[PDB]
RNA sequence: AAAUCCAGGUACGGGUGAAGACACCCGUUAGGCGCAACGGGACGGAAAGACCCCGUGAAGCUUUACUGUAGCUUAAUAUUG
RNA sequence: UUGUGGUAGACGAGCGUUGUAUUGGAGUUGAAGUCAAAGCGUGAGCAUUGGUGGAUCCAAUACAAGUGAGAAUGCCGGCA
RNA sequence: GGGUAGGUGGUAAGAACCUCAGAUCCGGAGAUUUCCGAAUGGAGCAAUCCGGUAGUUGGAAACAGCUAUCAUUAAUUGAUGAAUAAAUAGUCAAUUAAAGCAAUACGUGGUGAAGUGAAACAUCUCAGUAGCCACAGGAAAAGAAAACGAAUGUGAUUCCGUGUGUAGUGGCGAGCGAAAGCGGAACAGGCCAAACUUAUCAUUAGAUAGGGGUUGUAGGGCUUGCAAUGUGGACUUGAAAACGAUAGAAGAAGCUGUUGGAAAGCAGCGCGCAAAAGGGUGAUAGCCCCGUAUUUGAAAUUGUUUUCAUACCUAGCGAGAUCCCUGAGUAGCUCGGAAAACGUUAUUUUGAGUGAAUCUGCCCAGACCAUUGGGUAAGCCUAAAUACUAAUUAGUGACCGAUAGCGAAACAGUACCGUGAGGGAAAGGUGAAAAGAACCCAGAGAUGGGAGUGAAAUAGAUUCUGAAACCAUAUGCCUACAACG
């Protein structure tokens, strides 16, 4: 509103208050904030939840779900019978891309799922585009072709790699199985089950 | 402006409440009071300011 | 009124105007008596007994 | 590519002339006609205009010319085969010259 | 061209009637249709009366009507020893 | 058997227009529109034939409304 | 690049050319881009006038061509420099940004009425609405507890439903109306100051540039050890891949007869379908044509996502010392206002004045005190869900169909009105195809009557259908002694 002169008014001062907030040193701090926020964990001493919620993470992660997501499945698969402590593990190995990972024709589980949302997959009383598809059991996954006209092969290589909840052979492009994971399929990397309770706390 | 050149904190719009409640608008201004000051060189240059930041320059030393 | 989505017979049945093929938890009262005629699953039927409880 | 051309024989399927063949002379292809010699034959009654050095005399008295046909009553004519039909054709690439050529659809024959 | 115009084929006297009738009742008079005139009537035309009243209508103006306020004046307080 | 004058008003039963959904049907051998006539209904209203017209329309059952014009010194257009 | 055999934009015929060494046309990327206009060399009555400077070409010079540059403000730097020694003010030069517009729409902030309701009216409502102004952005704002609030409680912000028209607030009148809790959409928490320490400034630093730190079941610093070499970001550069966007290619299937001017209608016999959406073709076509389903394709530009590497941030649990740091004209308080549902009041904010304390600390739990409990003010940044559509692509309509629908289907904000701001219309349809009536007669001609084309000319440019009011002609009946809704 005229010659504010921001030299004029914070040498004026060159400390006061608004000198020293404004204090131009402001840096960027453009890494700090990201990485720390990132995401973080570990176990506190009042409230003991803290391992539920640090492991609760580390599932999320090691498929890629959004909180929200994992509340609707924890819902459905809460009502049935009893002691589901079997169901609720093949529902979350259920995931068509976690399928497709542990099926071997992806280097990582979310470029799998980037070919699964760019329609690489093909199902069999349907097809697939949605990375999110509960599959059954004894289900089948065959392979497109044109993702064959495109080798980068490299795939198939991985896709006998495979861990033996699941059967595909490969180049052939197919798959399928039987005898859903057990708990040795599933690693230490996540084996624990008062996460059943934290959920349950949260999700009626 | 009638304003402070040190903030930029300037006047205050507000009601005239009277008996009956009657409202009419009015305008608080703020005492700004020439001061100089040492700054520079301690170059002294007279500078408009509110009799607040007057008492903050005086205890900031700066005032001398 | 199908219960399997199966491909091969949405592939046809969709250049016809008259017929049509829906799913069990996609039929109405309005797209049942329009039908004037119907060709029901065996695995549908045993569905609707399921669903009227 | 166009399904006819400036050249090749063609024949009218519909409307008062049938069996109509002829040679097309000029394609408009914006409108959708087609002018066909010795088809659509009108005759515009030829007034006198005289404001021109041609104009001057300008002769024209009951000239028949050409009307433009839409190029939907239109139908190629085959020659090639022995015993000549009305059909359809097709856009079929050969590899020898990688040109698209039309062919008939009823029978082999090129263009 | 114009304002006007519910449809009209549109007499007078007495009476009647929403209380002053071309149209109602009872009588009298009058062939059909123009043109030039003059204004008696059609409570003639033009202007949803300006007078009067009504509206818990509007606006302008006035004052020791009410409630406020610009301005003017006095004191405390800060700049201020 | 008792009834059927009627304004403000209350209640009940229906007609008509356009479109949508299901059925059926007519139409260049002539649909809608539009004019005329010596028809049918208790009422809104509904037909038959002929002229003109040149491409859509009808019947039944439901549904949804910009759904019914004589008046507002009403608006617009035309003509006295 | 695609794509062909036509093209030279519409009222538009003709003349003259271009085009198969690949035209016109479509898509991507570029070139040129007069003058006015933020307009910015100076002015000015907009699309005009008058220049300066540095080059270069003609002239013998004035001069005239051809180029580039010349506004103001703010920031940085350098030079010069007054009253008045120094030093500043000031002056000059260089570099970097800012100006303005629009999307009749959303955001934030400042300012801020009245008509009206209360059946009058002043408190109040209307309403923090209209308007005015400033700043943006692709969203903005808000945001990580000195919190809710009454409990073995929840644990940033935002938006939706309910709680409810509830508690309350109101000339307790008209009216106004939450905050908890619960169910959902999405989800993310980060970073400085101070301590402590390093280096440098006539080191009077109280300043600059680094390491250390970011808190509440208190955290950090001081000294002393163990365990760590990771996981993750709101992340930089690159490389690779995938999914698209901006032109396109291919794309099945019918004949006969009848009415008819014309078949596609109607009838007979067939055929195709991942195509029976639609448009045109002389009537109403799945199989006449263009297309549609489906399969495909990008030289160039551009969007999203993924993989790998690469900078930049990011890390646990102990011991002792009892020492230091944790945001002051700040929180409170007084006097006038306001924000919250509240008409001012515990909480939030501020115009004037005054003014604290430092973890045995401070604030809060609707006056206030004590106990209990909750939380860490006076510093900063923060994606997502949320608000809107002038525009681009595809599509839909128990939406309109020339008095309707945008004021504007046509060349509409035009004609026109007003000094100006501003106000603001009406008007569509020949025929399948102009085949738009050559020619004859009357007439000065337009025109009319024939002829001709056409299925139709009473479809003729006055051009789909053509209603009533209104004006004329005529068959038949009645009417000039007659008082007439
Ligand atoms: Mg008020
Ligand atoms: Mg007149
Ligand atoms: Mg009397
Ligand atoms: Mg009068
Ligand atoms: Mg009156
Ligand atoms: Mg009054
Ligand atoms: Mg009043
Ligand atoms: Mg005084
Ligand atoms: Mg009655
Ligand atoms: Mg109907
Ligand atoms: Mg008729
Ligand atoms: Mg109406
Ligand atoms: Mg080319
Ligand atoms: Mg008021
Ligand atoms: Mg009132
Ligand atoms: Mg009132
Ligand atoms: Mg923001
Ligand atoms: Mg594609
Ligand atoms: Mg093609
Ligand atoms: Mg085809
Ligand atoms: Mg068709
Ligand atoms: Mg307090
Ligand atoms: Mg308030
Ligand atoms: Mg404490
Ligand atoms: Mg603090
Ligand atoms: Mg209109
Ligand atoms: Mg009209
Ligand atoms: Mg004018
Ligand atoms: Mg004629
Ligand atoms: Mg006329
Ligand atoms: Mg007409
Ligand atoms: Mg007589
Ligand atoms: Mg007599
Ligand atoms: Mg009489």
């Amino acid at each position: 509103k005229y010659t504010g002169s921001i030299f004029k008014r914070s040498r004026r001062l060159g400390f006061s208050l608004l000198e020293n907030n404004k204090e131009f040193s402001k840096g960027k701090k453009r890494k700090t904030i990201p990485g720390q926020h990132g995401n973080r964990f570990r176990s506190s001493t009042m409230s003991g939840y803290a391992q539920q919620l640090q492991e609760k993470q580390r599932m999320q992660y090691m498929y890629g779900i959004t909180d929200k997501q994992f509340r609707r499945l924890f819902r459905l698969v809460l009502k049935q019978r009893g002691n589901l402590a079997v169901n609720l593990f093949r529902v979350l190995e259920s995931r068509l891309d976690n399928i497709v990972y542990r099926m071997g024709f992806a280097p990582t589980r979310r470029s799998a799922r980037q070919l699964v949302n760019h329609g690489h997959v093909l199902l069999n009383d349907r097809t697939v585009d949605t990375p999110s598809i509960i599959l059954n059991p004894g289900d089948k996954v065959r392979l497109k072709a044109k993702t064959i006209k495109i080798p980068i092969v490299k795939a198939a290589s991985e896709s006998g790699v495979v861990s033996p909840f699941v059967e595909t052979n490969n180049k052939t492009f197919e798959g399928t199985y039987v005898r859903f994971p057990e708990r040795s399929e599933l690693p230490a990397g996540i084996n624990e089950s008062y996460v059943v309770e934290w959920y349950k706390r949260l999700v009626k | 402006a009638k304003k402070d050149q040190l903030t930029l904190r300037g006047p205050l719009y507000g009601n005239n409440r009277s008996h009956s409640k009657t409202i009419t608008r009015r305008k608080w201004n703020v005492n700004l009071q020439p001061c100089k000051v040492k700054t520079a060189d301690g170059k002294t240059t007279r500078i408009l300011v509110s009799t607040r930041t007057l008492r903050t320059l005086k205890k900031h030393n700066r005032l001398s | 009124v199908v219960n399997t989505l199966n491909t091969n017979l949405e592939q046809s049945t969709s250049n016809i105007k008259n017929v049509q093929v829906k799913h069990l938890d996609k039929v109405s009262v309005r797209d049942l008596m329009l039908a004037n005629a119907l060709l029901v699953e065996k695995e549908v039927l045993k569905a609707l007994e399921g669903k009227f409880k | 590519m166009q399904r006819i051309k400036k050249g090749d024989k063609v024949v009218v399927i519909t409307g008062k002339n049938k069996g109509g063949s002829g040679i097309v002379l000029k394609i408009m292809p914006a409108r959708q006609q087609a002018i066909v010699e010795g088809l659509n034959k009108v005759t515009r009654h030829k007034k006198k205009d005289q404001t021109t050095k041609r104009a001057a005399k300008q002769s024209t008295g009951k000239v028949q010319q050409e009307a433009p046909i839409f190029l939907s009553k239109l139908a190629l004519f085959d020659q090639k085969a022995k015993q000549q039909t009305i059909g359809k054709i097709k856009y079929v690439m050969d590899p020898k010259t990688n040109k698209k050529t039309r062919v008939f659809k009823k029978s082999n024959n090129t263009l």
